RNA sequence: CGAAUCGCCACUUCUCUCGGCGCCAAGUACCUUCAUAUUCACAAGA
RNA sequence: GUCAAAACUUAUGGGCUCACGAACAAUGGAUGACGCUCAAGCCCAAUUAGUGCCCAUUAUUCCUUUGGUAAGGGCGAGAAAGUGU
RNA sequence: CCAAAACCAGCCUCUACUGAGCAAGAACGAGGUCAUGGUUUUGGCGGAAAUGGGGUGCCCCCACCCGUCUUGAAACACGGACCAAG
C-alpha cells in the first residue's frame, strides 16, 4: 500500500490553504465583564475587549455596532427563520446588543445587550461585534 | 411594565416554616434588611407604587370586577372594555353556565369562562 | 550610532509620527532642539531623547545653528532625499501608505501579493524539479526504497 | 485537534509582570502555555528571593502541615502560583481561567514544533530591569531552594536546541529556495502588480 | 423624494454587503429607492452572484472606488418591483449596461475583479483602522 | 449529536541579541456558476 | 499591573532610591494578596505632550411612585365640584 | 410578537484679545441616541408561537444569625430544635 505512497508524491505540485467559503464580517470580542466598581458589578452593562481595538478612539469607532453573545441551548428553539430556513435550527442561540461607548481609554466598549442583561457565563466568551450597522 | 415582580417577603421566612411568606416590617435595631444594608431583602415603599394608569390592570387589559350573578354581568354592559368580569369562585357551575352564556352574548369580558 | 548636533533623528510616537529632523542643540541628557526645513511641521521643538530615534544619517553641524544655515547644509548633502532612500524609511512610508490606504488600493495589492505569491510556487514548483521538497525530495528518494523492490 | 492555545515564552519575562498579564488573558479567555518557566527573571539578587522564598517557606500550618500553604519549587508550579495569586481563584470563572495555564519549565516536545511562540513585550526584562540592576533568574534561586530538575531540564533544554538547531540548517536549502523562488517572482509577469507592490514597499 | 441617504453612498459606488446572505460580497449601489428607502445594490451577479435586491444603507460599507453609473439606466428599479422571467429579464438588461460602465473607465478591469472580491476580516485585521 | 469556537503551514514552529500564505479564477486574464435566502437577524456555511 | 472598573503596565514628564518603599518575642502570615525595582516605590507635575480613564443611594436629566394642610387649568370611553377609594 | 432601518423633534457628544499665547468666542460639519416624543415602513415568528409569571440549576456579583439590653452586637453577651393552637 506504500505503493500509493509513491504514486502521491509524483502528483501533488505543491498547494496552498485558502479560505474561500463564508468570510466573518464580526470583529472577536470578549465579555471582559460586567461594568463594575470595588462594591460591585452592574449586570445590565456588559465590557467588550474587542480584538485589535487597543485605542479608544478606534473603541469609539465601534459605538452602535451590533454585537452578538452566540452561544447555544440543549434543544432548538424558535429563531428568525425557523420557517423560511430550517436550515437554520440549531440549538444554537444568540443575544444581540449595541456597543453602547468606549470603556476606559483602551480598546474596550460598553455593550448593553437589549433591555436585559447577557448571562455571566458568557464572560470570558466569544462575543462577536458586527460592522453594522456601517457608518464610514 | 410593572417596578418590582417579586414578592417584597417576609426577611428570614425561607429558613422557618411556619413564618408566612407575607412582609412583616423588621424591627430591631440590628436588623440587617431594616437598616438596609445592600446585600439583604428590600422593604416595600411608596417607591414601588406600580404606574398609575396602567395599575390594577390584569395582562388582558381588564380591571377585574366581582361577578356573582348574571345581573351583575349589566353592570359591565356599557364599559365591557374597561372592566373584565371575573366570576366568583363559589357561584355554582350551575349559575356559570348562565352567566357564561349571558357574558358571551353582552360582549362583556370574563376572566374564568 | 551616538546623538548629537547634526544628528538625523526619526520621531518616534509623538503627533508628528514618522518625521525625522536634524538635532540642531542638545539641551540637557534627555532631550534636544530637533529641526527640519524640509517638512512643514518639524519647525524647532523640544523633542525628548526617549522619543527619538536616531538614524545613521547625520550633517557635520554647529550647536544652536540658525535655521536657514540648516536648510542650507542638508540640501548640500540631501540627507534627507537619501534617507528615504534606505529601505528602513521606506518601511515606514509603506506601512504609511497602507495604513492611509482604501479598499481598492487594498484589492490592488491583495492581487499583487497573490500575483506574486503565485509565481512564488510557479517558480518553486518548476525549480520543485531540483530537490528538495517535501512532496519532490521526499519523492525521488522515497522510489529509491520501490527501486530497491 | 487543538485549542486556540498561544504559547508564551516566557524566558527573560519579569515573574509578575508576565504572570500578572498572563493572569489577565487567562480571565479573557485565552488559554496560554507558558514555557521556559526556568527563564522567568525577579529583580534583586538570588539571594534577595531566595530569602523572600525562604521566608515563604517558613509559613505552615504547624497543626498540621500536611494541609497547610504548599510550597511547591517547580519554577512552573511557582509561576502558576504567581498567576493564580492573580486571578479570582476562588470563584469558577478564575478556577477556571488557572487550568486553561499550562506552565513548563523549558519547552516540551509537545509544544515544541507546535507553532510560533509568543512574548511579552510589557514583560520582558530589558523592557523592566535598569540593566545594571542585578536580577535573579528564576529557574536557578529555586534549584537552590529544593527543585531537583534544573538540571533534568537544561539536559532537555540542550537537546530540543541542539535538535532544532539541526533542522534549521536542514531546512536552509529549502527557505534559501523560496527566498530565491519569491525574488523572481517579482521579476515574473506581474508587471502592473510590481508598481503596487513597490508601493507598500514589497 | 426625500433622501438622508449619508454622501459616502452613490451611486455607482462600491459597496461591501455587511450582513445578509451576500457577506462580504463588493456591490455596486445602482440606486437608491424612491423615498428615503434602501439602496437597491446590484453584484453584477455577472460577477460576484449577487442579484439585483434592496440593502439599507446601514449595512453595507460604501468604498471610495466608484463607477460613472449615470450612463446606465437603473429606472426599471423601482419600489413596486419589490426567478421570475420579468425580473430575471431586469438585471440581464441592467448588469449588461452597469458592467460596461465599469468597463468604460480607466482601471475598469480590476473593478471587475475588485468586484469578485469578498471581503473578510481576517485575524488581526483592523477595520476601525481601515480607510476605505 | 442540534450545538458555542471561525486563519493556516515542516517559508513561523532554532538559538542569541513585515515569517510565508490566506482573504473568491491554483490567478491578474474576469473566462465564470450564484437571484426567490425575496433589505440585519448563530455563517442557512467550515 | 492582576485580583478589580479603569493608564490592554499612559506620558513623546522631572528627580530620588537597592533594601527597603507605598491619612485618620514568643501557633505560620501579611503594602489587603500577589507581586513590583528604567516600580506596580517616593516627591513633583501631567492627560495624549514643547502641537485621559474608572467606580456612588451623590449631582444633573428622564420615567414612575408617594407626600405637599403645593401651583395652576378643567368638569372608542370618561368627564364625579372632589381630603381620603 | 420579535426584530431592523428610516423621519421629525428633543438631547447629547464632537472671533476677540494679547505678545506665538490667553483669563478667549462662536460657526460649519458630522455622530450618538427612544430606558425620550411623535411618524409609520420593512422583515421574522404565528396545533402552536409569543410576552409575562412560576419552578429548578448554574453563572457572575452582593450578602456577618436573628431578637435583645446597650455608646457599641457577627460577637467569645443574653434568648433561639421543629410545627400547630394559645
Ligand atoms: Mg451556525
Ligand atoms: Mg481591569
Ligand atoms: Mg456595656
Amino acid at each position: 500500500n506504500r505503493s500509493k505512497k509513491i504514486q502521491q508524491l509524483t502528483k501533488k505540485t505543491s498547494t496552498v490553504k485558502r479560505n474561500r467559503k463564508s468570510p466573518r464580517l464580526y470583529m472577536k470580542a470578549v465579555l471582559a465583564g460586567y461594568t463594575r466598581g470595588l462594591h460591585g458589578q452592574n449586570k445590565n452593562t456588559a465590557i467588550v475587549r474587542i480584538e485589535n481595538v487597543n485605542t479608544k478612539e478606534d473603541a469609539a469607532w465601534y459605538v452602535g455596532k451590533r454585537v452578538c453573545y452566540v452561544y447555544h441551548g440543549y434543544k432548538m428553539k424558535r429563531c428568525v427563520r425557523w420557517s423560511k430556513a430550517p436550515a437554520r435550527r440549531s440549538n444554537t442561540r444568540a443575544i444581540w446588543g449595541r456597543v453602547t461607548r468606549p470603556h476606559g481609554g483602551s480598546g474596550a466598549v460598553r455593550a448593553k445587550f437589549n433591555g436585559s442583561a447577557v448571562p455571566a457565563s458568557a464572560i470570558g466568551k466569544r462575543v462577536r461585534v458586527y460592522l453594522y450597522p456601517s457608518r464610514i | 411594565v410593572k417596578k418590582r415582580t417579586k414578592r417584597f417577603t417576609r426577611h428570614k421566612c425561607e429558613l422557618f416554616p411556619q413564618l408566612s411568606s407575607s412582609w412583616r416590617k423588621p424591627r430591631g435595631e440590628d436588623s440587617p434588611v431594616r437598616r438596609r444594608y445592600k446585600g439583604q431583602k428590600a422593604m416595600p415603599n411608596k417607591g414601588y407604587g406600580s404606574d398609575r394608569k396602567t395599575k390594577y390592570i390584569t395582562p388582558s387589559g381588564f380591571k377585574n370586577f366581582p361577578i356573582h350573578n348574571v345581573q351583575d354581568l349589566y353592570m359591565l354592559l356599557m364599559q365591557n372594555r374597561k372592566y373584565a368580569g371575573v366570576i366568583s369562585h363559589t357561584v355554582g357551575a350551575k349559575s356559570r353556565k348562565a352567566i357564561v352564556r349571558k357574558a358571551h352574548e353582552l360582549d362583556v369580558r370574563l376572566i374564568n369562562g | 550610532n551616538y546623538i548629537r548636533a547634526g544628528r538625523l533623528v526619526r520621531i518616534i510616537r509623538g503627533p508628528r509620527q514618522d518625521r525625522v529632523g536634524v538635532v540642531v542643540d542638545i539641551i540637557d541628557g534627555n532631550r534636544v532642539l530637533v529641526e527640519n526645513p524640509a517638512d512643514k511641521k518639524m519647525w524647532r521643538h523640544v523633542q525628548n531623547l526617549k522619543n527619538v530615534e536616531p538614524l545613521k544619517f547625520s550633517v557635520e553641524l554647529s550647536r544652536n545653528c540658525s535655521t536657514k544655515t540648516l536648510k542650507n547644509v542638508l540640501a548640500e548633502k540631501k540627507i534627507l532625499e537619501k534617507y528615504a532612500a534606505t529601505k528602513s524609511a521606506r518601511r515606514i512610508a509603506a506601512k504609511r501608505a497602507f495604513a492611509r490606504s482604501t479598499d481598492f488600493e487594498r484589492y490592488q495589492l491583495r492581487v499583487a501579493k497573490r500575483s506574486r505569491a503565485f509565481w512564488t510556487r510557479k517558480v518553486f514548483d518548476e525549480n520543485d524539479k531540483k530537490k528538495p521538497v517535501s512532496w519532490h525530495k521526499v519523492a525521488l528518494k522515497k522510489l529509491q526504497k520501490n527501486a530497491k523492490k | 485537534h487543538r485549542p486556540e492555545i498561544i504559547v508564551v515564552d516566557l524566558k527573560d519575562h519579569v515573574l509578575g509582570r508576565a504572570a500578572a498579564i498572563v493572569a489577565k488573558q487567562l480571565l479573557l479567555g485565552k488559554k496560554i502555555t507558558a514555557v521556559r518557566c526556568e527563564q522567568l527573571t525577579i529583580a534583586g539578587t538570588e539571594i534577595r528571593n531566595k530569602i523572600k522564598y525562604l521566608q515563604f517557606l517558613r509559613k505552615r500550618k504547624l497543626s498540621n502541615p500536611k494541609l497547610g500553604p504548599f510550597h511547591h519549587r517547580s519554577p512552573s508550579d511557582i509561576f502558576l502560583r504567581t498567576v493564580r495569586s492573580m486571578l479570582p481563584r476562588y470563584t469558577k470563572r478564575g478556577q477556571k481561567a488557572l487550568r486553561q495555564l499550562v506552565a513548563y519549565e523549558g519547552i516540551p516536545t509537545n509544544v515544541v514544533r507546535t507553532g510560533g511562540r509568543v512574548v511579552i513585550p510589557k514583560a520582558q526584562r530589558h523592557y523592566c530591569y535598569r540593566s545594571e540592576r542585578p536580577y535573579t533568574v528564576l529557574g536557578n534561586m529555586c534549584k537552590h531552594v529544593g527543585w531537583k530538575y534544573s538540571d533534568v531540564v537544561k539536559k532537555l533544554e540542550t537537546a530540543r536546541v541542539e535538535k532544532a538547531a539541526r533542522h534549521h540548517k536542514k531546512t536552509e536549502k529549502l527557505r534559501a529556495a523560496w527566498k530565491s523562488a519569491r525574488k523572481e517572482a517579482l521579476s515574473k509577469v506581474s508587471k502592473n502588480n510590481l508598481e503596487v507592490l513597490k508601493k507598500f514597499g514589497y | 423624494e426625500y433622501t438622508t441617504l449619508r454622501k459616502s453612498c452613490k451611486p455607482g459606488t462600491i459597496a461591501i454587503i455587511l450582513a445578509g446572505r451576500f457577506r462580504g460580497r463588493r456591490v455596486v449601489i445602482l440606486k437608491q429607492l424612491p423615498r428615503n428607502g434602501p439602496l437597491v445594490i446590484s453584484g453584477p451577479m455577472k460577477y460576484n452572484g449577487v442579484p439585483i435586491r434592496r440593502i439599507d444603507s446601514r449595512y453595507i460599507i460604501a468604498t471610495s472606488t466608484k463607477v460613472d453609473i449615470k450612463n446606465v439606466d437603473v429606472s426599471g428599479i423601482t419600489p413596486d418591483i419589490f426567478v421570475s422571467d420579468a425580473r430575471a429579464q431586469l438585471q440581464k438588461k441592467v448588469d449588461a449596461a452597469l458592467i460596461e460602465a465599469i468597463r468604460k473607465d480607466p482601471l475598469g478591469k480590476e473593478k471587475a475583479g475588485y468586484l469578485h472580491s469578498v471581503f473578510t476580516i481576517k485575524p488581526g485585521d483592523a477595520p476601525h483602522r481601515m480607510r476605505w
